[PDB]
């Protein structure tokens, strides 16, 4: 994911018709403000996932921010209808040490034109919602913005690799019954399935 | 026909083929839509293409009726 | 019985190979660029 | 980040090498005779025509070191312009599309040699007298064999459900075909093993098949 | 497999004898096959070729 | 290293999240019934209680 | 015959064994194409090798055909 943090600098302004050519300005990570927006949810061993760029500058003092990274986050997953599984993951960004009185969060809507499918999850959604939470010691709120990226698994692997030896096993193992005893072959045939069956356990 | 395109820059006023009457431009969100603003993408094709979710269309049948907005 | 057994034995048999066959070739002659992948690598 | 270097008339060159790692759609729909075309975009993060006027010039392969799983096709370069609703300024990138096709000489003498041999040997049962008891043996033990191949099948193969892999139908038809031959032989092993005085042929079935017979085997 | 290099620019020389051995197992699996059907034949039913 | 956060009368409030890792000895005597009681020791590195 | 050489550094004027009566250079852009320049190689070869794709050859049979650029 690439984040984009849009805010106003106050400091960061000047005259174009004094400076003719220069309508803008770039600034690396340590030389100017940006806000710690950060992911709350973070399992990465860094916590800090995002690849610090440059922030451009306007005449006006809007400064804009593309922080990409590889983001790993902790979400529950449910098993339970596997391999018919819809899963519902987010992703809870906000500020580490502001309040809503010193840092007013917008949540602005999500960007899917750059998705590149994989081939085992289809993306239903990714809608997000801001909220706040507040605290004993003053009236101000303390706001956040979560993203729930929302898919469902593609079963057209497991459906024709994991299920169609499963049940041509299980017809051979009932195919023994109609085998003469005359022959001595039920009890090799029968054996020799569940043998199958065994070793079809270890992909499983 | 007449057709703005944006495979040519600067952006030109190339006149389209023939089979192919309609001016249309496409307009969405990328990354840098708070600083460039959305996409622009010109172009005269048979009858104007499919909008996916994210992308607006505005079509048009006449001369020069898809122009850079700034214009 | 027996002799009605084995020559329909052969007769499965038959049917098996001519489908085994025609399966393996076509499924194996579909692939666009099979044919060149041959004539490079072999 | 290497040093960059300076000339007197001040052009400057630079070469940053990497281990670069990219994003590229694979389509494994013709594994394994498929060609993937996965590019890179390189382009300005800040800047714009007006103000980095990127120029592309040609790749360089005399470097190239063959890896033996692929073969390079090309890298050609495209350098395009993109508009945006701010200003008639664009903003330009430019685009490598490393084309290259996969090697075939591993799987098909390590994954379709095998399969291939499997399914005669299965189709090898009829052949067997069924006087001797090893028609079912033969039949089971074949498809166990085809069983444990499909380990090496698994561990070489792509897992994805966008799309299913040619040798992946390739293995559902031997392990049908297999199965298929198991149930006929259990069928024809039924008819040898039988008691005269319990039951009685159908006529149908045994007029039809004594005339191809004794066509067939003149 | 699992103690093999997996590449298509030549072919392994253990590969070929993996190979030969394979091919050699299943003749002889067919050949055995062969001779049983033999074994066990029908007198009534045919009889042997003379060359 | 996050920030650390200051307010008038000087009280200051750290928080450094981690993925730790720590050694704790496991006893698989009664897997996969079994109970483990892994420890995780905090302490400063140069100074003592009277610091 | 007297072939140019880079084997030998500074590049010399070595005199060519019998059998070898082509003075040759070949020339390609390595990756320090933009400040160095195309690479160099002289000699003299039986007959002129093969030109890979990226490659270029100027092949002669006269004395001192094959000099640096330079020269
Ligand atoms: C420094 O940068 C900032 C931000 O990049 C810039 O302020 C922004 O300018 C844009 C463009 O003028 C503003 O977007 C406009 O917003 C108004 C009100 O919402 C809209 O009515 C405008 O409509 C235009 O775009 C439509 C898109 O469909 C067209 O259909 C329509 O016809 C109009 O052309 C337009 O969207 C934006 O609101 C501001 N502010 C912010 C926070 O984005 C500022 O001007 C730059 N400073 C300098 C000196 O250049
Ligand atoms: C600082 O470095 C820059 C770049 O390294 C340098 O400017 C470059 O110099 C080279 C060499 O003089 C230029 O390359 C020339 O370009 C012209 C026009 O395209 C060609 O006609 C020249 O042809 C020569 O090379 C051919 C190769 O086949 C020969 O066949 C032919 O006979 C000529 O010998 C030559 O290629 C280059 O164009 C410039 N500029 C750039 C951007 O590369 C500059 O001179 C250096 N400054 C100092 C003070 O040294
Ligand atoms: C600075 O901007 C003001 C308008 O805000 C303008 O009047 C003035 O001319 C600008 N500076 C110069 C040097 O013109």
């Amino acid at each position: 994911i690439w984040l984009q943090m849009s805010w106003t600098d106050h400091y960061l302004q000047w005259n174009v018709s004094e400076y003719p050519g220069v309508k803008t300005v770039r600034f690396p990570d340590g030389q100017i403000w940006k806000p710690d927006i950060l992911l709350y949810n973070s399992a990465d061993e860094r916590f800090d996932a995002t690849f610090h760029t440059n922030v451009l500058v306007n005449s006006s003092g809007h400064c804009q921010y593309l922080p990409p990274g590889i983001f790993k986050s902790s979400c529950y997953i449910d098993v339970r209808w596997f391999p018919f599984d819809v899963q519902h993951c987010k992703l809870k960004f906000g500020s580490w040490s502001y309040g809503g009185w010193s840092l007013d969060l917008q949540m602005q809507e999500a960007d899917i034109s750059g998705y590149i499918p994989n081939g085992e999850w289809d993306l239903v959604g990714i809608p997000g919602k801001r909220s706040e939470r507040f605290y004993e010691c003053c009236k101000e709120p303390y706001p956040d913005v979560t993203f729930t990226v929302t898919m469902r698994r593609r079963t057209l692997y497991y459906g024709l690799n994991l299920l169609i030896p499963c049940v041509l096993i299980s017809a051979l193992a009932l195919l023994v019954f109609l085998l003469p005893a005359d022959s001595g072959e039920k009890i090799s045939l029968g054996i020799t399935v569940l043998l199958s069956l065994t070793v079809f356990m270890l992909l499983v | 026909i007449v057709c703005h395109t944006t495979a040519t820059s600067p952006i030109s006023a190339v006149t389209c083929p023939p089979g192919e009457n309609l001016c249309y431009r496409k307009m969405w969100c990328d990354v840098f839509c708070s600083s460039r603003g959305k996409v622009v993408e010109l172009g005269c094709a048979a009858t104007c293409p499919s909008k996916k979710p994210y992308e607006e269309v505005t079509c048009c049948s006449t001369d020069k009726c898809n122009p850079h907005p700034k214009q | 019985w027996k002799f009605a057994a084995c020559v329909v034995d052969r007769l499965c048999l038959m049917a098996f190979s001519v489908f085994t066959i025609i399966c393996t070739i076509g499924i194996l002659m579909s692939a666009p660029n099979f044919v060149e992948a041959v004539s490079k690598d072999f | 980040h290497t040093n960059v270097l300076v000339n007197s008339s001040g052009h400057c060159q630079y070469l940053p090498p990497g281990i670069f790692k990219s994003s590229c759609y694979i389509d494994v729909r013709w594994f394994p005779f498929d060609v993937q075309h996965c590019k890179l975009k390189f382009g300005s993060w800040s800047y714009g025509g007006w103000s980095l006027d990127l120029q592309m010039q040609e790749a360089d392969i005399s470097g190239y070191i063959p890896n033996g799983e692929w073969d390079l096709v090309g890298i050609p370069g495209k350098r395009s312009e993109r508009f945006y609703e701010c200003c008639k300024e664009p903003y330009p990138d430019v685009t490598f599309t490393v084309t290259m096709r996969r090697r075939t000489l591993y799987y098909g003498l390590n994954l379709l040699i095998p399969c291939v041999l499997i399914s005669a040997l299965a189709l090898l049962v009829f052949l067997l007298p069924a006087d001797s008891g090893e028609k079912i043996s033969l039949g089971i033990t074949v498809l166990l064999s085809l069983t444990v191949f499909m380990l090496l099948v698994a561990e070489i193969m792509p897992a994805t459900s966008d799309s299913v892999p040619l040798i992946a139908q390739y293995f559902a038809s031997t392990m049908i075909i297999v199965g298929l031959s198991v149930v006929v032989t259990v069928i024809v092993l039924q008819y040898h093993h039988h008691d005269p005085d319990g039951g009685k042929m159908p006529k149908w079935t045994r007029v039809i098949l004594l005339n191809w017979c004794a066509w067939f085997l003149r």
